[PDB]
RNA sequence: GUGGGAGAGGGUGGUGGAAUUCCCGGAGUAGCGGUGAAAUGCGCAGAUACCGGGAGGAACGCCGAUGGCGAAGGCAGCCACCUGGUCCACCCGUGACGCUGAGGCGCGAAAGCGUGGGGAGCAAACCGGAUUAGAUACCCGGGUAGUCCACGCCCUAAACGAUGCGCGCUAGGUCUCUGGGUCUCCUGGGGGCCGAAGCUAACGCGUUAAGCGCGCCGCCUGGGGAGUACGGCCGCAAGGC
């Protein structure tokens, strides 16, 4: 279903250029480095578009991961 | 014999095998098992039976060195890795948490021709 | 049977001891319908039970029966090229089916001129947990639990 | 022209992490691998599984689409520089400056060629294992050219929408990308689906025309022989036209 909530609506007015803000960045990637879909991230093509960008940014700067372990299993 | 009771174990899934190996708690390891290890010659060696005892036989060599908690990691898909990640449980460790870290490349050496067909 | 689930067919209880699971025994002893010949044999060796046991041949029969029935068995199967053998549960109705045919089998098998007699002292041998009826049925287990790594071919 | 905009459009340099291989250290034994089953193969000179360190090459997971860009071939990690195309609003400037385009010139996937470099993984040929009646194959283990870079050459293709370019005209509905607006929808450019009229042998096409028209280019004229022969032109060659 993918019917939790939308990680945009679960937040505040955020600049997303901005590569800098772990906090709220770090909210768009799944429970793992990955960047969420538009089903989760509740962003529109433009803006998710522009998400990846900073979040790989982000990603080289050393502020948010490539990828992350998977824990129960 | 050196006692360590606290470490990790890894299970390495895959549609031939399965091969467990267990470890302290920084990565050098204590004892391993497999489908070969134990009975099993060729395909035998896969099937979730084999993982199984291999699981088991990890684990109870293991408890000679004193084992007794966990952390099981997961590398892999496979012949019954699952019934791996259970025989642990059971096998009188305690299992601290299982975790699946199978390695996967952000696409970087072409697989030989029997992994291709994708894309 | 494509269709329905075949039910299973009720059979009239013993004309002694008024017991189905009887009659079911007498009915594989039988043959070309010979039903008396078949009662008496059975009967003829309860009374066998009777005098070298002290106890009810009833009751060693049942306990018989139950010593018989195999838990698990072996299934072939076609799974990728060869045919694995796979093991699994019996249902109890098969189990039922198998004992007293087993029974009767081994019991047949034995030496003693006498009908009547190699019955008698199957029956007997089987409650002990003796004999060639329990063979064929640790016989079986012993295959599946052997073949249990192509058991996760369940079916 | 001024002002807004989107993009894997192209070129140069840089750079990030994942994974594979190799090497080094540690800990650790008896197998690992592989298949329908196997075997070749690798491993006690210690493999496999596990931890740490290093070197090198190639590709760029998620985002990612039913998406976007380009004339096509084609183009996706991130960063900067250099650079092409293109849309929208205002209607401000020039005032028919337009369309098409034989030949020319240029670009042109892969494989292939020449010189030099590079070479982790993959892998024609090749060397083995298995399967088979045979196996010059499919499956398994290896493996050279090659696949990567530079410079030059080749110029082909199911180079496909199998649909040449421009312009005008002919119901709508629905989803979508990108701009403007009086922003529960209208308006412009693009991508899809369904469908009016109409077209079509049918299938189907249908404001992204295969409809109704005009302009210009290219091309077809039963099948095989044959994209062959010959001749010419191009190419180092293979070969191409």
């Amino acid at each position: 279903p993918s019917r939790k909530a939308k990680v945009k609506a679960t937040l505040g007015e955020f600049d997303l250029r901005d590569y800098r803000n772990v906090e709220v960045l770090k909210r768009f990637l799944s429970e793992t480095g990955k960047i969420l879909p538009r089903r989760r991230t509740g962003l529109s093509g433009k803006e998710q578009r522009i998400l990846a960008k900073t979040i790989k940014r982000a990603r080289i700067l050393g502020l948010l991961p490539f990828t992350e372990k998977l824990v129960r299993k | 014999k050196r006692q360590v009771a606290s470490g990790r174990a890894y299970i390495h899934a895959s549609y031939n095998n399965t091969i467990v190996t267990i470890t302290d708690p920084d990565g050098n390891p204590i004892t391993w098992s497999s489908g070969g290890v134990i009975g099993y010659k060729g395909s035998r060696k896969g099937t979730p039976y084999a993982a199984q005892l291999a699981a088991l036989d990890a684990a109870k060599k293991a408890m000679a060195y004193g084992m007794q908690s966990v952390d099981v990691i997961v590398r892999g898909t496979g012949a019954g890795r699952e019934q791996a990640i259970r025989a642990l449980q059971a096998s009188g460790l305690q299992v601290k948490s299982i975790v699946d870290d199978t390695p996967v490349p952000h696409n970087g050496c072409r697989p030989k021709k029997k992994f291709r067909k994708a894309s | 049977a494509r269709r329905r689930r075949a039910e299973v067919r009720q059979l009239q209880p013993d004309l002694v001891y008024g017991d189905v699971l009887v009659t079911a025994f007498i009915n594989k002893i039988m043959r070309d319908g010979k039903k008396n010949l078949a009662a008496r044999i059975f009967y003829d060796a309860c009374k066998i039970i009777q005098e070298k046991t002290g106890q009810e041949p009833l009751k060693v029969f049942k306990q018989a029966v139950e010593n018989v029935k195999p838990r698990m068995e072996v299934r072939s199967r076609r799974v990728g090229g060869a045919n694995y053998q796979v093991p699994m549960e019996v249902s109890p109705r098969r189990q039922q089916s198998l004992a007293l045919r087993w029974l009767v089998q081994a019991a047949n098998q034995r030496p003693e001129r006498r009908a009547a007699v190699r019955i008698a002292h199957e029956l007997m041998d089987a409650a002990e947990g003796k004999g060639g009826a329990v063979k064929k049925k640790e016989d079986v287990e012993r295959m599946a639990e052997a073949n249990r790594a192509y058991a996760h071919y369940r079916w």
